[PDB]
């Protein structure tokens, strides 16, 4: 089910004090798509409005009731927002790389290097 | 003895001709000034006779003699029976306008002299200071009178002339298409349809917040134009040094992520495509680099004139930023400042015949509204900047603002001010990773 | 007389110090032509040693004797007698790239005054020439002078020089194995990954609220430095005298608790460290401290190139903080004082090509909002600050605020502008009891 | 279309362009 | 050593709490700043007559540039215009 506005509150105020490690918002642990999109717009309009304890509060309680509402009416909550793959692969060697380097200098004929 | 050339019959009969015709003075108020006259004299009646026609006063020979009289200004001009004589001599049928260009130009002439002269006794005595503080005094000793005498080209034009010149222009851009483009192309199809390229011999302004890719959107411009054109492009980059440049270029031209650049983390690839991206660039050799700081405007401008000389035009000229530019002249206000560096830039723009775009700042200020979207008020400090800008390009970013946003990615162009077109706001993709801006291919509202 | 600037003495020395050391040629063949020597001889003899150093030849005394005599010309030159002269007065202390440019100066300087005579010339004889074509003859005249001239350090380079320089820079930066450290290393991993440690020619600012920890950080940071290099680093302390900088500093490297140091109650081990701590100081012998108070940029500059000749380069530069530096021409706007600050700062660090981390101050607004955590906008009153600033670390501890935090201890460290990289933060472990910064080991999100 | 277009222009060049005209 | 005497704003009477902060100091931020040292005096009972603290002063330190912060209990006998040591017990 989804959390009271105190819950909502507390894991918005953790989710603040532990996001300056993780890479993006959807790599945090959320339990489920709504606590973290609730989390989420708490937070950035606390940053954006600079919101007291109360206000975050009402805010929470406004999100809870607008979510509710939504839920009660259907609608399926879409994964995330998601931004890019993680690539990776990259098994060069300073051997392969200096030959490179040397390789673009004979090529180009640079001068100065 | 040299004899400065000096055309004392054009003045007088321009001062007969105005005695005995009051109809002409505004032909002779467009082609000469007080100062273009040699004897004081002459100077003195002309001042006397711009004040008397601008207070609606005939200008005769005898409330011109009067009024010199009453000021007690009479005996230094020679009298009046020195003012019967020019008005006695000068016959009726004489045209004062050519009499008067003849004593407009001596005045260049006299003015040109005087700086030569100049120019000699600072070389003969330094008193300190150095070869280039000399060659740049030469240069904005000549560029004075150049402008001095640049001004007649401003004036107000017949209706039906200006009428049939718009309809031939909307023909001709009618008739031919270039799918939209008419001046510069900036490699974006909904830039260019909503500019029609970049116009050439127009000063555009890009402003922005800071670290919503200003620099980045700049360089991705001057990437393009160099890609689809064959003329040179300058690059006056005050800010950062040309090598940090040249790998965001990398970067972007790529499409390699600059962290992996920047840290030297390629693999063979990123190689093989930076070697391609080198190719190209030196099969090109169109883009030049200055990463000088301290940059002034006349060190610009002469350096995009050495570039158009030496290569017979300039694609495009892009200055980043004029917020660090300095004027030593004007250094106690900053508004001054900027007013004369925005003049010296519109000035090198219908010089060159070329584009330039210049990177501006915003204040803080614009962060204390709820919607932080730029408009042109928030050019404060730098109104002489959004009256001679011809286009006005702000960046804004949503994504910097708020983390959560559905436009990550995302970039907004908006036209605060367009010269030839219509304003509105186009959005963009923003490869961060590539340090790119893209076409927008989602929706368009 | 208007004798034409020139020096003979400044020639007789380039000629002689070529005569006694021929493999300094390049440097007055790089700096000085045949046709900037004023009078014929000396002209005639540079061409004859030019041809000499194309054929293979020295250009040693007799060399050059025997060379003009074969060709009769050794009369137009002066004689041997002459070259004697030149080959006697000319001492073997001596800085021929130094005449060289001073020759160079005097032919721009004299060239310049003949071109200004030629256009007064030009001005007094129109010879039916409009005065058109009279400006167009000026500023062709100038403009030849102008034109490349000789400055391609500060000018516009070529693509392809650029682009050379670039991927020298990158090889060199792939050369040497740190694992992505390119600047003074920090001393911490994360804070080296995410900024590749403190480049050079950047100003880097370090903000706190009052009893964060600024003064700590940055003396941990220059205590790393000292550590991890061999270059010399300098510490201006405008906020304490150097015997509680070198407390601290103790304190910090022994690991001894700082209330024991300052009531004396240590240990013999505590003694024992602090005799090893002074024996690494004193083997390494790179740290310099001043502590003077109301320093301005221009005594700072003036200490640093002091240090830097002395000692052979800086390694890092600290200033703590600039809120306690005086600009007494500008003390009756605090806003343009910062902004003359931040940029003397900024040319200071491009000058000597070193990381300088000067410590700031914030507005007491930002302990009104709910949360504290500083950023960008909160360095009010100092905008140009942050506009000059190439990187910006905000220092946050949360048990200051709060005293039932979770994260005693834990320090912050905030990226608030990173402008070759990304921001964020970065976690660290605060031992005050030891005046300390660690690396984080707890678990990393 | 494009062809008419063009063929207007010419018109209204003829009937009103004078002098400087393109 | 200088000791020179301030004055704060009157603001700070109207929080719910009355002891001094550094940011108490409006007016006067080259104070804060050029201070090695910062001592504020708080007496409990001129706010509050049912205040179990009376006769017993605080000293906070609010700035201290070679040390820790924090607050100083002593014994205040108004009768003889006196601050003298704490005497009760201390935690
Ligand atoms: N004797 C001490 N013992 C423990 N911590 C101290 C001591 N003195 C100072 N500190 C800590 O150092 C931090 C910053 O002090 P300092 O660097 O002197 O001021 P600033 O950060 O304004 O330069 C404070 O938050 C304080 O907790
Ligand atoms: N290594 C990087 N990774 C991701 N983004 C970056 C990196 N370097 C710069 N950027 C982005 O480039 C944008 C523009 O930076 P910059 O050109 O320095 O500021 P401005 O556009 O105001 O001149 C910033 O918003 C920043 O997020
Ligand atoms: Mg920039
Ligand atoms: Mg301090």
């Amino acid at each position: 089910g989804l959390p009271n506005v105190s819950e909502l509150v507390d894991m918005v105020y953790e989710y603040c004090r532990k996001r300056g490690l993780y890479p993006d918002a959807e790599s945090y642990p959320w339990k489920s798509n709504a606590h973290y999109w609730l989390v989420t717009n708490l937070y950035q309009n606390m940053r954006a409005n600079a919101l007291t304890d109360a206000e975050l509060r009402r805010k929470a309680a406004d999100e809870l009731v607008h979510m509710t509402a939504r839920i009660n009416r259907g609608e399926a909550i879409p994964e995330p927002v998601k931004q890019l793959p993680v690539m990776g692969g990259r098994p060069l060697n300073r051997a392969q790389a200096l030959a490179k380097i040397a390789e673009i200098k004979a090529k180009f004929g640079l001068k100065g290097a | 003895l040299k004899v400065p050339p000096h055309s004392i019959e054009a003045e007088q009969s321009v001062l007969g001709g105005l005695m005995l015709d009051n109809e002409r003075w505004d032909d002779v108020a467009e082609r000469v000034v007080a100062d273009d006259f040699y004897t004081r004299p002459h100077r003195h009646i002309f001042t006397e006779m711009a004040r008397l026609q601008e207070s609606g006063s005939p200008i005769d020979l005898i409330t011109l003699a009067e009024s010199l009289e009453r000021q007690g200004q009479l005996d230094s001009v020679g009298g009046f029976a020195y003012l019967a004589e020019l008005s006695k001599n000068t016959p009726s049928a004489a045209n004062i306008s050519a009499y008067a260009d003849i004593v407009r130009e001596r005045a260049v002439v006299r003015e040109m002299i005087s700086v030569a002269n100049e120019i000699a006794e600072a070389g003969f005595d330094p008193q300190g200071r150095t070869s280039e503080d000399l060659l740049d005094l030469a240069e904005s000793r000549v560029f004075k009178i150049a402008e001095s005498r640049a001004n007649k080209d401003e004036g107000p034009k017949n209706i039906a002339d200006v009428l049939d010149a718009t309809v031939a222009r909307i023909e001709q851009l009618f008739q031919q298409p270039h799918d939209g483009v008419t001046g510069v192309n900036t490699g974006y199809d909904d830039l260019n349809k909503k500019t029609a390229g970049l116009q050439p011999s127009d000063l555009i302004i890009v402003a922005a917040r800071p670290s919503m890719g200003k620099t980045t959107f700049a360089m991705n411009l001057v990437e393009n134009a160099a890609m689809l054109q064959d003329k040179p492009v300058l690059i006056f980059s005050l800010e950062m040094p040309s090598e940090q440049i040249m790998m965001r270029s990398l970067a972007s031209l790529s499409r390699v992520d600059q962290t992996k650049i920047r840290t030297g983390q390629l693999d063979d690839e990123d190689w093989a495509r930076i070697s391609g991206t080198m190719g190209i660039l030196l099969e090109k050799r169109n883009i030049y680099i200055d990463d000088s700081s301290g940059l002034t405007p006349t060190e610009v401008r002469s350096r995009a004139r050495r570039i158009a000389r030496e290569h017979g035009g300039i694609g495009l000229i892009m200055i980043d930023y004029l917020q660090l530019m300095r004027v030593p002249a004007l250094s106690d206000n900053r508004t001054l400042e900027i007013a004369e560096i925005s003049r010296s830039l519109k000035a090198l723009a219908k010089e060159l015949n070329v584009p330039v775009v210049a990177l501006s700042q915003l204040n803080r200020s614009l962060e204390q509204r709820a919607d932080k979207r730029p408009v042109n008020s928030d050019l404060r400090e730098s109104g002489s900047i959004e009256q001679d800008a011809d286009l006005i390009m702000f960046i804004y970013r949503d994504e910097v603002y708020h983390e959560n946003s559905d436009l990550k990615g995302i970039a907004e162009i908006i036209i605060g001010k367009q010269r030839n077109g219509p304003i509105g706001t186009v959005r963009l993709t923003f490869n961060g990773q590539w340090s790119r801006f893209d076409n927008y291919a989602g929706p368009q509202y």
